[PDB]
Protein backbone atom coordinates (compact mmCIF):
# COMPACT_ATOMS: atom_id res chain seq x y z
CA UNK A 1 0.00 0.00 0.00
CA UNK A 2 1.49 3.34 -1.15
CA UNK A 3 0.40 6.57 0.56
CA UNK A 4 -1.70 4.86 3.23
CA UNK A 5 -1.44 4.51 7.01
CA UNK A 6 -0.74 1.92 9.71
CA UNK A 7 -4.11 0.19 10.24
CA UNK A 8 -3.57 -0.65 13.91
CA UNK A 9 -3.26 -4.20 15.23
CA UNK A 10 -6.19 -6.44 14.24
CA UNK A 11 -8.41 -3.56 13.05
CA UNK A 12 -8.93 -5.50 9.78
CA UNK A 13 -9.74 -8.96 11.21
CA UNK A 14 -10.76 -10.45 7.82
CA UNK A 15 -7.32 -9.72 6.28
CA UNK A 16 -5.17 -12.83 5.88
CA UNK A 17 -1.63 -13.45 4.61
CA UNK A 18 -0.91 -16.23 2.12
CA UNK A 19 2.42 -17.83 2.96
CA UNK A 20 4.78 -20.05 0.95
CA UNK A 21 7.76 -19.74 3.31
CA UNK A 22 7.17 -15.99 3.03
CA UNK A 23 4.24 -13.60 2.49
CA UNK A 24 3.38 -13.53 -1.25
CA UNK A 25 -0.29 -12.41 -1.44
CA UNK A 26 -3.19 -11.28 0.72
CA UNK A 27 -6.72 -12.66 1.02
CA UNK A 28 -10.07 -12.14 2.78
CA UNK A 29 -11.81 -14.52 5.20
CA UNK A 30 -15.44 -14.80 3.99
CA UNK A 31 -16.54 -17.54 6.38
CA UNK A 32 -14.78 -19.68 8.99
CA UNK A 33 -13.37 -22.16 6.42
CA UNK A 34 -13.03 -20.14 3.18
CA UNK A 35 -10.75 -17.35 1.92
CA UNK A 36 -11.17 -15.17 -1.21
CA UNK A 37 -7.98 -14.19 -3.11
CA UNK A 38 -6.72 -13.53 -6.67
CA UNK A 39 -6.30 -16.33 -9.21
CA UNK A 40 -2.74 -15.17 -10.03
CA UNK A 41 -1.89 -15.92 -6.39
CA UNK A 42 -2.41 -19.66 -7.02
CA UNK A 43 0.22 -21.85 -5.34
CA UNK A 44 0.34 -25.39 -3.94
CA UNK A 45 0.76 -25.99 -0.20
CA UNK A 46 -0.38 -22.50 0.82
CA UNK A 47 -0.45 -21.69 4.53
CA UNK A 48 -3.06 -19.11 5.50
CA UNK A 49 -2.09 -16.79 8.36
CA UNK A 50 -4.96 -15.22 10.28
CA UNK A 51 -4.92 -12.56 13.01
CA UNK A 52 -1.60 -11.16 11.77
CA UNK A 53 -0.33 -7.64 12.29
CA UNK A 54 3.47 -7.76 12.16
CA UNK A 55 4.11 -10.48 9.53
CA UNK A 56 7.79 -10.64 10.50
CA UNK A 57 7.38 -11.16 14.27
CA UNK A 58 5.70 -14.04 16.13
CA UNK A 59 3.15 -12.38 18.45
CA UNK A 60 1.56 -15.54 19.88
CA UNK A 61 -2.08 -14.84 18.94
CA UNK A 62 -1.95 -15.74 15.22
CA UNK A 63 -3.60 -18.79 13.63
CA UNK A 64 -1.70 -20.72 10.94
CA UNK A 65 -3.97 -23.00 8.86
CA UNK A 66 -2.99 -25.07 5.82
CA UNK A 67 -5.02 -24.81 2.61
CA UNK A 68 -6.87 -28.05 1.78
CA UNK A 69 -8.19 -26.84 -1.61
CA UNK A 70 -7.46 -23.90 -3.92
CA UNK A 71 -9.98 -23.30 -6.71
CA UNK A 72 -9.49 -20.61 -9.38
CA UNK A 73 -12.44 -19.33 -11.41
CA UNK A 74 -12.91 -21.62 -14.47
CA UNK A 75 -12.85 -18.59 -16.80
CA UNK A 76 -9.66 -17.03 -15.38
CA UNK A 77 -7.39 -15.69 -18.14
CA UNK A 78 -3.79 -14.92 -17.09
CA UNK A 79 -3.22 -12.69 -20.14
CA UNK A 80 -6.20 -10.32 -19.69
CA UNK A 81 -6.70 -10.99 -15.95
CA UNK A 82 -10.45 -11.41 -16.52
CA UNK A 83 -12.01 -13.41 -13.64
CA UNK A 84 -8.96 -12.96 -11.38
CA UNK A 85 -10.53 -14.70 -8.35
CA UNK A 86 -9.70 -17.83 -6.34
CA UNK A 87 -11.25 -19.62 -3.35
CA UNK A 88 -9.08 -21.30 -0.71
CA UNK A 89 -10.62 -23.88 1.64
CA UNK A 90 -8.93 -24.13 5.05
CA UNK A 91 -8.05 -27.62 6.34
CA UNK A 92 -9.95 -26.74 9.53
CA UNK A 93 -12.36 -23.92 10.39
CA UNK A 94 -10.71 -20.85 11.89
CA UNK A 95 -11.46 -19.93 15.49
CA UNK A 96 -13.47 -16.70 15.29
CA UNK A 97 -12.54 -13.90 17.70
CA UNK A 98 -11.82 -10.14 17.84
CA UNK A 99 -8.72 -10.68 15.66
CA UNK A 100 -10.12 -13.25 13.19
CA UNK A 101 -13.52 -12.52 11.64
CA UNK A 102 -15.33 -13.00 8.33
CA UNK A 103 -16.31 -10.20 5.93
CA UNK A 104 -19.74 -10.26 4.26
CA UNK A 105 -20.28 -10.60 0.50
CA UNK A 106 -22.32 -7.93 -1.33
CA UNK A 107 -25.85 -8.36 -2.72
CA UNK A 108 -25.43 -5.39 -5.07
CA UNK A 109 -22.45 -3.79 -6.81
CA UNK A 110 -20.96 -0.60 -5.36
CA UNK A 111 -21.26 2.76 -7.14
CA UNK A 112 -18.65 5.28 -8.31
CA UNK A 113 -17.57 7.64 -5.53
CA UNK A 114 -18.10 5.11 -2.72
CA UNK A 115 -15.18 5.23 -0.27
CA UNK A 116 -13.61 1.85 0.46
CA UNK A 117 -10.84 0.41 2.65
CA UNK A 118 -7.93 -1.32 0.90
CA UNK A 119 -5.32 -3.16 2.97
CA UNK A 120 -2.17 -5.27 2.78
CA UNK A 121 1.53 -5.88 3.44
CA UNK A 122 2.62 -4.79 -0.07
CA UNK A 123 5.25 -2.24 -1.14
CA UNK A 124 4.76 1.23 0.35
CA UNK A 125 6.77 3.00 -2.36
CA UNK A 126 6.34 3.30 -6.14
CA UNK A 127 9.95 2.28 -6.80
CA UNK A 128 12.65 0.33 -4.93
CA UNK A 129 11.98 -1.74 -1.82
CA UNK A 130 9.84 -0.40 1.04
CA UNK A 131 8.00 -3.36 2.56
CA UNK A 132 6.23 -2.88 5.91
CA UNK A 133 6.26 -5.08 9.01
CA UNK A 134 2.70 -4.14 10.03
CA UNK A 135 -0.56 -4.04 8.05
CA UNK A 136 -1.17 -0.91 5.96
CA UNK A 137 -4.51 0.67 5.08
CA UNK A 138 -5.82 3.06 2.42
CA UNK A 139 -9.14 4.84 2.05
CA UNK A 140 -9.89 5.09 -1.69
CA UNK A 141 -12.98 5.88 -3.79
CA UNK A 142 -14.39 3.74 -6.60
CA UNK A 143 -13.82 5.48 -9.94
CA UNK A 144 -16.31 5.72 -12.81
CA UNK A 145 -16.19 2.94 -15.42
CA UNK A 146 -15.56 5.63 -18.07
CA UNK A 147 -12.46 7.06 -16.32
CA UNK A 148 -11.16 3.53 -15.63
CA UNK A 149 -11.39 2.67 -19.37
CA UNK A 150 -9.76 5.99 -20.34
CA UNK A 151 -6.83 5.20 -18.01
CA UNK A 152 -6.50 1.67 -19.44
CA UNK A 153 -7.78 1.59 -23.06
CA UNK A 154 -8.97 -1.88 -24.13
CA UNK A 155 -7.88 -3.49 -20.85
CA UNK A 156 -10.91 -3.10 -18.54
CA UNK A 157 -13.49 -5.90 -18.62
CA UNK A 158 -17.03 -6.00 -17.19
CA UNK A 159 -15.51 -7.87 -14.21
CA UNK A 160 -13.13 -5.09 -13.16
CA UNK A 161 -13.29 -1.67 -11.53
CA UNK A 162 -10.77 1.08 -10.79
CA UNK A 163 -10.34 2.59 -7.33
CA UNK A 164 -7.91 5.22 -6.06
CA UNK A 165 -6.59 8.57 -7.23
CA UNK A 166 -5.83 9.79 -10.77
CA UNK A 167 -3.29 12.30 -9.40
CA UNK A 168 -1.10 9.41 -8.19
CA UNK A 169 0.60 8.90 -4.83
CA UNK A 170 -1.98 6.53 -3.26
CA UNK A 171 -2.49 2.94 -4.45
CA UNK A 172 -2.09 -0.79 -3.80
CA UNK A 173 1.22 -2.37 -4.88
CA UNK A 174 3.26 -5.62 -5.18
CA UNK A 175 2.43 -7.87 -2.21
CA UNK A 176 -1.14 -6.55 -1.89
CA UNK A 177 -2.64 -8.89 -4.54
CA UNK A 178 -5.58 -11.01 -3.41
CA UNK A 179 -6.35 -8.58 -0.58
CA UNK A 180 -9.64 -6.83 0.31
CA UNK A 181 -11.41 -3.74 -0.97
CA UNK A 182 -14.22 -3.26 1.55
CA UNK A 183 -17.06 -0.75 1.10
CA UNK A 184 -19.95 -0.32 3.57
CA UNK A 185 -18.95 -3.53 5.38
CA UNK A 186 -18.98 -5.64 2.19
CA UNK A 187 -16.17 -7.21 0.16
CA UNK A 188 -16.50 -5.42 -3.19
CA UNK A 189 -13.01 -5.89 -4.63
CA UNK A 190 -9.87 -8.02 -4.77
CA UNK A 191 -6.46 -6.40 -5.37
CA UNK A 192 -5.54 -7.48 -8.92
CA UNK A 193 -3.40 -5.25 -11.14
CA UNK A 194 -2.26 -1.85 -12.38
CA UNK A 195 0.40 -0.12 -14.46
CA UNK A 196 3.04 0.22 -11.74
CA UNK A 197 1.87 1.63 -8.41
CA UNK A 198 0.58 5.12 -7.54
CA UNK A 199 1.35 6.51 -11.01
CA UNK A 200 -0.51 9.48 -12.49
CA UNK A 201 -3.64 8.42 -14.43
CA UNK A 202 -2.94 4.75 -13.61
CA UNK A 203 -5.24 3.80 -10.69
CA UNK A 204 -5.40 0.30 -9.20
CA UNK A 205 -7.64 -2.25 -10.92
CA UNK A 206 -9.74 -4.64 -8.83
CA UNK A 207 -11.79 -7.81 -9.37
CA UNK A 208 -15.51 -6.98 -9.19
CA UNK A 209 -16.60 -9.32 -6.36
CA UNK A 210 -20.37 -8.64 -6.72
CA UNK A 211 -20.17 -10.56 -10.03
CA UNK A 212 -18.92 -13.71 -8.26
CA UNK A 213 -21.24 -14.08 -5.25
CA UNK A 214 -23.34 -16.84 -6.88
CA UNK A 215 -20.20 -18.71 -8.03
CA UNK A 216 -18.74 -18.44 -4.52
CA UNK A 217 -21.95 -19.83 -2.94
CA UNK A 218 -22.07 -22.84 -5.29
CA UNK A 219 -18.32 -23.56 -4.97
CA UNK A 220 -18.59 -23.68 -1.15
CA UNK A 221 -21.71 -25.85 -1.52
CA UNK A 222 -19.90 -28.42 -3.70
CA UNK A 223 -16.55 -28.65 -1.88
CA UNK B 1 29.42 -18.67 -28.27
CA UNK B 2 26.94 -15.78 -28.02
CA UNK B 3 24.51 -15.89 -25.10
CA UNK B 4 20.73 -16.18 -25.47
CA UNK B 5 18.77 -13.09 -26.53
CA UNK B 6 16.93 -13.16 -23.17
CA UNK B 7 19.97 -11.52 -21.49
CA UNK B 8 19.13 -8.36 -23.50
CA UNK B 9 15.46 -8.21 -22.38
CA UNK B 10 14.41 -5.55 -19.83
CA UNK B 11 13.29 -6.24 -16.27
CA UNK B 12 9.52 -6.80 -16.36
CA UNK B 13 7.58 -6.69 -13.07
CA UNK B 14 4.32 -6.90 -15.04
CA UNK B 15 0.90 -5.60 -13.98
CA UNK B 16 -0.03 -8.07 -11.20
CA UNK B 17 0.53 -7.09 -7.56
CA UNK B 18 1.91 -10.32 -6.09
CA UNK B 19 5.25 -10.65 -4.30
CA UNK B 20 7.29 -13.20 -6.30
CA UNK B 21 11.05 -12.97 -5.62
CA UNK B 22 12.94 -13.59 -8.87
CA UNK B 23 16.19 -12.72 -10.65
CA UNK B 24 16.95 -10.90 -13.92
CA UNK B 25 20.12 -10.04 -15.83
CA UNK B 26 20.59 -6.28 -15.60
CA UNK B 27 22.11 -5.26 -18.94
CA UNK B 28 23.09 -1.85 -17.52
CA UNK B 29 25.13 -3.05 -14.52
CA UNK B 30 26.02 -6.35 -16.24
CA UNK B 31 24.94 -8.60 -13.34
CA UNK B 32 22.15 -10.99 -12.37
CA UNK B 33 20.07 -9.06 -9.82
CA UNK B 34 17.11 -9.78 -7.51
CA UNK B 35 13.72 -8.20 -8.22
CA UNK B 36 10.09 -8.58 -7.17
CA UNK B 37 7.96 -10.00 -9.98
CA UNK B 38 4.20 -9.35 -9.81
CA UNK B 39 3.07 -12.82 -10.90
CA UNK B 40 1.85 -12.28 -14.49
CA UNK B 41 2.97 -11.22 -17.97
CA UNK B 42 6.72 -11.57 -17.37
CA UNK B 43 9.38 -12.13 -20.04
CA UNK B 44 12.24 -14.63 -20.43
CA UNK B 45 14.66 -12.58 -18.32
CA UNK B 46 13.08 -13.96 -15.15
CA UNK B 47 14.62 -16.74 -13.06
CA UNK B 48 13.72 -18.46 -9.78
CA UNK B 49 17.31 -18.66 -8.49
CA UNK B 50 20.52 -16.63 -8.84
CA UNK B 51 22.41 -19.59 -10.34
CA UNK B 52 19.72 -20.17 -12.98
CA UNK B 53 20.10 -16.52 -14.07
CA UNK B 54 23.91 -16.72 -14.09
CA UNK B 55 23.95 -19.97 -16.10
CA UNK B 56 22.20 -18.13 -18.96
CA UNK B 57 23.73 -14.67 -18.46
CA UNK B 58 27.25 -14.43 -16.97
CA UNK B 59 28.48 -11.32 -15.13
CA UNK B 60 30.06 -8.62 -17.32
CA UNK B 61 30.60 -6.05 -14.55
Amino acid sequence: IVGGYTCGANTVPYQVSLNSGYHFCGGSLINSQWVVSAAHCYKSGIQVRLGEDNINVVEGNEQFISASKSIVHPSYNSNTLNNDIMLIKLKSAASLNSRVASISLPTSCASAGTQCLISGWGNTKSSGTSYPDVLKCLKAPILSDSSCKSAYPGQITSNMFCAGYLEGGKDSCQGDSGGPVVCSGKLQGIVSWGSGCAQKNKPGVYTKVCNYVSWIKQTIASN
Amino acid sequence: EAEASICSEPKKVGRCKGYFPRFYFDSETGKCTPFIYGGCGGNGNNFETLHQCRAICRALG
